[PDB]
């Protein structure tokens, strides 16, 4: 998916935040990986 | 008064602590019991004799 770049930290397990509360939240025990990148190129437009 | 992510820490800690107690506990009554019992047997002798 795609997120906002402050929000990257609210991705790690037992976290709070508006993501991690209402849009996607990892179990507590999540075992796995988080990748994360910048996409301002490829996903920001001057019209938004 | 916790989120349970980090009040899982303190429950783990009073768990801890009263299992410790109550090991504690049964390990003295194992030992009281042995004493008692050694006592019982002695009276048992002096009832027979």
């Amino acid at each position: 998916f795609v997120i906002r770049g402050d929000e990257v930290r609210q991705i790690a397990p037992g976290q709070t935040g508006k993501i991690a509360d209402y849009n996607y939240k990892l179990p507590d025990d999540f075992t796995g990986c988080v990748i994360a990148w910048n996409s301002n190129n490829l996903d920001s437009k001057v019209g938004g | 008064r916790l989120d349970p992510p980090e009040a899982e820490v303190q429950i783990d800690r009073l768990i801890t602590g009263r299992l410790q107690s109550l090991q504690t506990y049964v390990t003295q009554q194992l030992i009281r019991a042995a004493e008692i019992r050694a006592s019982a047997n002695l009276a048992a002798t002096k009832m027979s004799e």
